[PDB]
C-alpha cells in the first residue's frame, strides 16, 4: 500500500481507548491523507478527551496546532458532522512516535469552543489567532485579543466572505494610527494586554517596533522591577502577509513561491512539506533521484540558515567580526543555489512531483569545492568566538528550562532537543528518502540554554556538512520529475513536442491541477525547528485550506515563561538564541 | 529639466556659487549614510551588501547610523505592513534634510507578490521615493548600483547652501529613465548562455 | 572571579586578537563592483526579455500561458495577427515593479518566447519606467534555447510553412482522391 | 430505477441512460459523442464502463454508457482498471493525429479535448508516426475551420442537420481521412451556425469574431445578460 493512501487508522490504539473510555457514539473517525487518526469530537466533550489523552500510559504530551477552518464553501464533506466552522487540534505523543488531529464542529451562530489552555499553554496564542481570523470565541481565555491584526480591525481575514484582495490606500487612517502610536505610551493600561499591578514601582518599556537585526522588527513591552522583568508579553503582527489567504488564492503551482517566503532562510526548506502534502494529495510517489535532490537542496539551505544563526548571535553578544566571514561562506552556498536553481534566497525550484529543471553539468564540482571550504572555516568561527569566555558568560545559563516546558510549550527544534529529547521529524517520521542518509541527531543533558542551542546548531550544521557530502557522492541517475500525469508542470520537451503533454502543460500552468478532494498533511524538519502544511482540497484547483505550523510561533509564545525574572541584555541574547524570523511568526 | 518642492523649472545653475553647490553635491554623494532600518528578506541582502564579500564600503556607506537623526538614505527593503507603515513614516519624518528613499525589492515598491489586505501597496503610497530596485530579493550588486543611481541623482540636484539667503526649495533633476538609456544596448543581445550548464 | 578564570579569559582575548591579526593578513574576497562585472550562472533569474526563432521573427504566440502562470499578475498582452496566419503579440508589457523574478513565465512558455536572463542591473528613478513594454523587451536573437521554432511543430499553416509541411506530419489527402 | 455505480447505491430515471444518469449525480464519465440535446450514437466509444450481471459478479463487459440505459439494478463500475485504460486508449487514439497547436488555437483553455485528455490521465504519447492534415475551408465572417483539430465525435454534423436542418454542412471521405465542413468554400447558411463554437469540442469551428480580438476564457469578465 502507497503511503499518500487514504487511511482511517482504525487499528491505531488510541481509537480503541478511546472507544472503551468515552464509547464508540461518541466521536466520529474520518478517514485522510494526513497520515495521522482525525477523530469528530463532540464540544462538550473536548476537555475530557483531551485530558483522557494527557493521562494515557504513553500519552499526547504536547499540543502541536490549533486552527480553525470555515467550512461553510466546503462541498465535499461526506461522512463529516454538520459544521459551518471547525476547529482542529493537532496533538503529539513523542513517546508513542504517533499524533491525532482531535475536530470540534461549530454552526455559524454559536462560535465559541471552550479553551484548550487550562491543558496546554501555547493555546493562548494558537486561540488568539483563532479568534483574530476566524472569529472563534474561546470561553475561559485570559486575554482573548487580536495577534496579527490591530485591535481596531473590522472582519476576520481568513473567513471565506472577506476579501483577500489589498483595500484602498488612504492617509486618513494612517494618520490616525500615527497619533495612536505617539499617544500609545501616554494612553496605556496594563489590564488590555493582560499585566496585573502596574505598586508604584514597576515601570513599563517597549522595545521598540524597529529593530537593528535580521531576526525582523517586533515589540515586546516589559513590566521591570528595576533591571529585572517581571513580566512581558510579545507584540506580533507586525510582518503578517496573509499567506494562508494568500494559499486559498493561488493555485497549487503558483503557491511555491508563497511558500518560500514563510521563513526566508530557509527557501527549499520551506518548499519541501508543502510539495510533499501535494504530492500526497496527488497519488505521487517521487523517484529517488528527486528525493536526493530535495534532501540536498534542504540541506544547503540549512547549513546557509544555521551560519546566519551562529553569526548574528556572535554579533548580538557583541563580536561584530566573523559574520562577514560568515556571509562571504553563505555566498560560496549563494553561488551553488545560483547555479542549481537559478535564484539565491527564494528558489521556487520545487515542483509538485519533482523540480523545475536537472542538475546543471558542473554542479558536483562547486559541491566538491564548497565542502572542502567549510570546515576550515567553521573551526576558525568556532575557535575565534564560540570559545571565547565572554560569549559564553553572555550565553551559558541565560533563559534555561527542562524537557516539561519545552513539551508544555510546543518548543521544537535545537531547543527541545537540547532538551534531551531526542525528537527529529527526519529519523521519527522519515520523509524525502532521508532513511537512506547515515547522519546523526546532535542532543542536550536537559537544560536548554543559550549556548546549549548554539553548540547544537553546529553540531546540525557538521550533520548537515555529513549528508551533502553523502548527496554529493551518492547521486542516482534518473528522472528529475514523477511519471504521474499530475506532475506540474510536465517535463519540458515534452511538452514542446508532445500535443497530450502540451494539452497537460497549458491546462495546469493556465486554471492548475486539480487535487482530488482529500485532506493531507506534511511535517518536516526546519531549519529553526518543526515545520508543517496542513492543507484540504475541495476537488478544485485551489487549497480550500492551507495551515502552515510554524516554530518561531511557539518559541515566542515560550518567551515570557522563561524570561520572567532575567535582565534586558538576558532578553536580547535569548532573542539572538532562539534562531526566529518575524516572517516565520506571524506568516 | 527639474522639477520643484517648496512643478517644472529649468536649471539656474556667478560661477563661484556652482562650484559650491557642486562641490555640496559631491560630498552628500560621497557620503551616504544609511538607516539600519528591517522591514523582510530585502534588508537580509541589504546587510548581505554590507559584509565582507560585497564590501558597501569602498562607496563610503557602510556607517550604518541606529538613529535616523544621524541617517542621510532611508533603504525601505521589506514589505510595508500595515501595522508597520505608521512606524515608517514616523522614521522618515524624524529624518533631517537632506534625505532620500531607495525602496528596494517588490515589496517596498509596489506591494509584489502580496496583493493581501495587510499590506500596503508600495512604499510610495506614503513617503516619497528616489531610487526604486526591482528583484525579490534584488541581488546585493543591484542595491550597489540603485546607491550610484542615487549618487548621479544627488550630484545634478539644487539644494539651499544656508537658509540666510537663496532659494528654499528644492529642485531635483528630471532624469533619463535607466529604461531608455540602456534599451539601445538591451536590445541588441542576441545568444545567452543555455540553461543546462554552469 | 576566580584566577584561572580570569587566565583562561585573558588566554582567549589573546587567541583572538592573534586569529583577528591573521585574517588580517589573509587574501581579499571582495568583488570589485562594479569596476569587475558580477559572474552569473546561466539560468540566473535575472531581467526578462522576449526572443526571437532563428529565422529572425518574435517567438511569442501570444497565447497568454505566461500572463496566467504569473503569481503577481504583473504581464498584459493582446493578440494580433498577420494576413498569412501568425500569432503575436499586439502589445506586451511586464510591471517590474511588481514582478518578483521567479521564472514561472519562462517555465509555463510553450515556444521559449519570454526568458529571463542572467541580468540583475535593472534600477529605476520613477515607478512608471518600470513598466517595461515591448519595444523594451524583445531582442534581437534567440536568448537561452537557440533552435526551438514552436510553429515548425504546430500544424498551423503560417507563411512560409503551408499544411503538412510541419514536423511529423503527413501531406493533406483529399478526401476527392482516387486512392481506396 | 436502482444502479450501483462502484459499490455506491443511487436511485435514477430507467429513462435515461447511464452517461446522462450518472453525469446528474455527479460522477466523471469521459464523453465526446454525446451532447444532450442531441442523444446518443456511440461514435468516440469513450463513455466506457464496466457492467456486471448481478452484485456476485467480477468479469463484467466494457459497454457504452450513453447507449446502455439506466435500468432498474444495473451494476457498472467507472473507475475500473480496464474501463479506465480503455478510455485513455480512446484519448490516445484521438491524439496521434492532433496538431501541436494549443498555444494558437482559439479553444485552449475552452476545450472539451483538453478536459478529457487531462481527466483520463493521458500525458505520455509513444506514438511515433506522422499525423493527418487537412486544408481548411472559408464558412464565412463569423465560423473559423481548422479541420486539423478534428476528432471525428461527428457533433457538428448532428447538431447541423439532425437538429438545426441545415442542409450545407456535411462528413466526408472514410477511414481516418473523414472531413466535416462545406462541400465548397462560402459562408455557413444556417441561422443557427453559430452554435458549432460550443458543439465542437475541439477547436475547428470557432468564434472569427472573437478570433479577432481573442483573450481566453480565464481573462474574461462574465455577466449573466440577456
Ligand atoms: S520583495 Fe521578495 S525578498 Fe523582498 S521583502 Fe518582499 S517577499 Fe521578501
Ligand atoms: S518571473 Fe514570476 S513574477 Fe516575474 S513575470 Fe514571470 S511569473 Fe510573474
Ligand atoms: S507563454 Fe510564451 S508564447 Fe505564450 S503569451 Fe507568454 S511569452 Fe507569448
Ligand atoms: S482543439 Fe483543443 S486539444 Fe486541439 S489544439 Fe485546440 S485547445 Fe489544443
Ligand atoms: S469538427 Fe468538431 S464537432 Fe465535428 S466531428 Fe470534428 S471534433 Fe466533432
Ligand atoms: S459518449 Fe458514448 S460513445 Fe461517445
Amino acid at each position: 500500500e502507497p503511503a499518500w493512501q487514504t487511511r482511517d487508522h482504525l487499528d491505531d490504539p488510541v481509537i480503541g481507548e478511546l472507544r472503551n473510555r468515552f464509547g464508540p457514539d461518541a466521536f466520529t473517525v474520518q478517514a485522510t491523507r494526513t497520515g495521522v487518526p482525525v477523530v469528530w469530537i463532540k464540544r462538550e466533550q473536548l476537555l475530557e478527551v483531551g485530558d483522557f489523552l494527557k493521562k494515557l500510559p504513553k500519552p499526547y504530551v504536547m499540543l502541536f496546532d490549533l486552527h480553525g477552518m470555515d467550512e461553510r464553501l466546503r462541498t465535499h464533506r461526506e461522512g463529516l458532522p454538520a459544521a459551518d466552522f471547525s476547529v482542529f487540534y493537532h496533538l503529539i505523543s513523542i513517546d508513542r512516535n504517533r499524533d491525532i488531529m482531535l475536530k470540534v464542529a461549530l454552526a455559524e451562530n454559536d462560535l465559541h469552543v471552550p479553551t484548550f489552555t487550562k491543558l496546554f499553554p501555547n493555546a493562548n496564542w494558537y486561540e488568539r489567532e483563532t479568534w483574530d481570523l476566524f472569529g472563534i470565541t474561546f470561553d475561559g481565555h485570559p486575554n482573548l485579543r487580536r495577534i496579527m491584526m490591530p485591535q481596531t480591525w473590522k472582519g476576520h481575514p481568513l473567513r471565506k466572505d472577506y476579501p483577500a484582495r489589498a483595500t484602498e490606500f488612504s492617509p486618513f487612517e494612517l494618520t490616525k494610527a500615527k497619533q495612536d502610536l505617539e499617544m500609545e505610551a501616554l494612553t496605556f493600561k496594563p489590564e488590555e494586554w493582560g499585566m496585573k499591578r502596574g505598586n508604584e514601582d514597576f515601570m513599563f518599556l517597549n522595545l521598540g517596533p524597529n529593530h537593528p537585526s535580521a531576526h525582523g522588527a517586533f515589540r515586546i513591552v516589559l513590566q521591570l522591577d528595576g533591571e529585572e522583568i517581571v513580566d512581558c508579553v510579545p507584540d506580533i503582527g507586525y510582518h503578517h502577509r496573509g499567506a494562508e489567504k494568500m494559499g486559498e488564492r493561488q493555485s497549487w503551482h503558483s503557491y511555491i513561491p508563497y511558500t518560500d517566503r514563510i521563513e526566508y532562510l530557509g527557501g527549499c526548506v520551506n518548499e519541501m512539506p508543502y510539495v510533499l502534502a501535494v504530492e500526497k494529495l496527488a497519488g505521487i510517489t517521487v523517484p529517488d533521484r528527486v528525493n536526493v535532490i530535495r534532501v540536498m537542496l534542504s540541506e544547503l539551505f540549512r547549513i546557509n540558515s544555521h551560519l546566519l544563526y551562529i553569526s548574528t548571535f556572535i554579533q548580538d553578544v557583541g563580536a561584530m567580526t566573523p559574520v562577514f566571514f560568515a556571509f562571504t561562506d553563505r555566498q560560496k552556498i549563494y553561488d551553488l543555489v545560483e547555479a542549481i536553481t537559478g535564484f539565491r534566497m527564494h528558489p521556487a525550484w520545487f515542483r509538485i512531483g519533482g523540480v523545475a529543471h536537472d542538475l546543471p553539468r558542473g554542479w558536483d564540482r562547486l559541491l566538491r569545492e564548497f565542502l572542502d571550504w567549510m570546515p576550515k572555516r567553521l573551526a576558525s568561527y568556532e575557535k575565534a568566538a564560540l570559545q571565547n569566555t565572554i560569549l559564553k558568560g553572555r550565553s551559558q545559563g541565560v533563559a534555561a528550562y527542562g524537557a516539561k516546558e519545552a513539551l508544555e510549550w510546543g518548543t521544537t527544534g535545537a531547543g527541545l532537543r537540547a532538551t534531551g529529547i531526542d525528537f527529529d521529524v527526519r529519523k521519527a517520521r522519515p520523509y524525502s528518502g532521508y532513511e537512506n542518509f547515515d547522519f546523526e541527531i546532535p542532543v542536550g543533558g536537559g537544560v536548554s540554554d543559550c549556548y546549549t542551542r548554539v553548540m547544537l546548531k553546529v553540531e546540525e550544521l557538521r550533520q548537515s556538512l555529513r549528508i551533502l557530502e553523502q548527496c554529493l557522492n551518492n547521486m542516482p541517475e534518473g528522472p528529475f520529475k514523477a511519471d504521474h500525469p499530475l506532475t506540474t508542470p510536465p517535463p519540458k520537451e515534452r511538452t514542446l513536442q508532445h500535443i497530450e503533454t502540451l494539452i497537460t502543460h497549458f491546462l495546469q500552468v493556465s486554471w492548475g491541477p486539480v487535487m482530488p478532494a482529500n485532506e493531507s498533511f506534511q511535517m518536516i524538519e526546519a531549519t529553526k525547528g518543526i515545520n508543517s502544511y496542513y492543507l484540504t482540497s475541495d476537488g478544485s484547483t485551489m487549497s480550500y485550506r492551507t495551515r502552515v505550523r510554524t516554530p518561531s510561533f511557539a518559541h515566542l509564545q515560550q518567551i515570557p515563561a522563561a524570561i520572567r525574572g532575567s535582565l534586558v541584555s538576558d532578553l536580547i541574547v535569548y532573542l539572538g538564541s532562539i534562531d526566529f524570523v518575524m516572517s516565520d511568526v506571524d506568516r | 529639466d527639474y522639477t520643484l518642492t517648496r512643478e517644472i523649472v529649468t536649471d539656474p545653475l556667478n560661477v563661484f556659487m556652482g562650484k559650491l553647490n557642486d562641490m555640496v553635491n559631491w560630498g552628500r554623494k560621497n557620503s551616504i549614510w544609511p538607516y539600519n532600518f528591517g522591514l523582510s528578506c530585502c534588508y537580509v541582502e541589504m546587510v548581505t551588501s554590507f559584509t565582507a564579500v560585497h564590501d558597501v564600503a569602498r562607496f563610503g556607506a557602510e556607517v550604518l547610523r541606529a538613529s535616523p537623526r544621524q541617517a542621510d538614505l532611508m533603504v525601505v527593503a521589506g514589505t510595508c505592513f500595515t501595522k508597520m507603515a505608521p512606524v515608517i513614516q514616523r522614521l522618515y519624518d524624524q529624518m533631517l534634510e537632506p534625505k532620500w528613499v531607495i525602496s528596494m525589492g517588490a515589496c517596498a515598491n509596489s506591494g509584489g507578490m502580496y496583493d493581501i489586505y495587510s499590506v500596503v501597496q508600495g512604499v510610495d503610497k506614503f513617503i516619497p521615493v528616489d531610487v526604486y530596485i526591482p528583484g525579490c530579493p534584488p541581488r546585493p550588486e543591484a542595491y550597489m548600483q540603485a546607491l550610484m543611481l542615487l549618487q548621479e541623482s544627488i550630484g545634478k540636484e539644487r539644494r539651499p547652501l544656508s537658509w540666510v539667503v537663496g532659494d528654499q526649495g528644492v529642485y531635483r533633476a528630471n532624469m533619463q529613465s535607466e529604461r531608455e538609456r540602456k534599451r539601445g544596448e538591451r536590445i541588441a543581445v542576441t545568444n545567452l548562455r543555455t540553461p543546462d550548464e554552469i | 572571579m576566580t584566577l584561572k578564570e580570569l587566565l583562561v579569559g585573558f588566554g582567549t582575548q589573546v587567541r583572538s586578537i592573534w586569529m583577528i591579526g591573521l585574517h588580517a593578513f589573509a587574501k581579499r574576497e571582495t568583488r570589485m563592483y562594479p569596476e569587475e562585472p558580477v559572474y552569473l550562472p546561466p539560468r540566473y533569474r535575472g531581467r526578462i526579455v522576449l526572443t526571437r526563432d532563428p529565422d529572425g521573427e518574435e517567438r511569442c504566440v501570444a497565447c497568454n500561458l505566461c500572463a496566467v502562470a504569473c503569481p503577481v499578475g504583473c504581464i498584459s498582452l493582446q493578440k494580433a495577427e498577420t494576413k498569412d496566419g501568425r500569432w503575436y503579440p499586439e502589445f506586451f508589457r511586464i510591471n517590474f515593479s511588481r514582478c518578483i523574478f521567479c521564472g514561472l513565465c519562462e517555465e509555463a512558455c510553450p515556444t521559449t518566447a519570454i526568458q529571463l536572463t542572467p541580468d540583475f542591473e535593472m534600477g529605476e528613478y520613477k515607478r512608471q519606467d518600470l513598466v517595461y513594454e515591448k519595444e523594451d523587451l524583445l531582442i534581437s536573437g534567440p536568448g537561452k534555447y537557440p533552435e526551438y521554432n514552436f510553429y515548425r511543430m504546430a500544424g498551423m499553416a503560417i507563411d512560409g510553412k503551408d499544411k503538412g509541411e510541419a514536423e511529423n506530419e503527413a501531406k493533406p489527402i483529399d478526401v476527392k482522391s482516387l486512392l481506396p | 430505477a436502482t444502479i450501483h455505480v462502484d459499490g455506491k447505491e443511487y436511485e435514477v430515471n430507467g429513462a435515461d441512460n447511464l452517461l446522462e444518469a450518472c453525469l446528474s449525480l455527479g460522477l466523471d464519465i469521459p464523453y465526446f459523442c454525446w451532447h444532450p440535446a442531441l442523444g446518443s450514437v456511440g461514435a468516440c466509444r469513450q463513455c466506457a464502463v464496466k457492467q456486471y450481471q448481478n452484485a456476485e459478479d467480477t468479469r463484467g463487459r466494457l459497454v457504452m454508457s450513453c447507449m446502455t440505459p439506466a435500468s432498474d439494478g444495473t451494476f457498472i463500475s467507472i473507475d475500473d482498471e480496464e474501463a479506465k485504460q480503455f478510455r485513455e486508449s480512446v484519448v490516445e487514439w484521438l491524439m496521434t493525429n492532433h496538431p501541436h497547436d494549443c498555444p494558437v488555437c482559439e479553444e485552449g483553455g475552452n476545450c472539451h479535448l483538453q478536459d478529457m485528455t487531462v481527466m483520463t490521465g493521458h500525458s505520455f504519447r509513444r506514438y511515433r508516426f506522422t499525423k493527418r492534415t487537412h486544408r481548411n475551408q472559408d464558412l464565412g465572417p463569423f465560423i473559423s475551420h481548422e479541420m486539423n483539430r478534428c476528432i471525428a465525435c461527428y457533433r457538428c454534423v448532428r447538431y447541423y442537420k439532425d437538429y438545426a436542418d441545415g442542409t450545407d454542412l456535411g462528413v466526408y471521405g472514410a477511414h481516418d481521412n473523414v472531413y466535416f465542413g462545406r462541400p465548397e468554400d462560402g459562408t455557413l447558411e444556417s441561422e443557427f451556425s453559430g452554435n458549432l463554437v460550443e458543439i465542437c469540442p475541439t477547436g475547428v469551428f470557432t468564434d472569427k469574431t472573437h478570433s479577432e480580438r481573442y483573450n481566453r476564457k480565464w481573462d474574461m469578465q462574465f455577466a449573466p445578460s440577456i
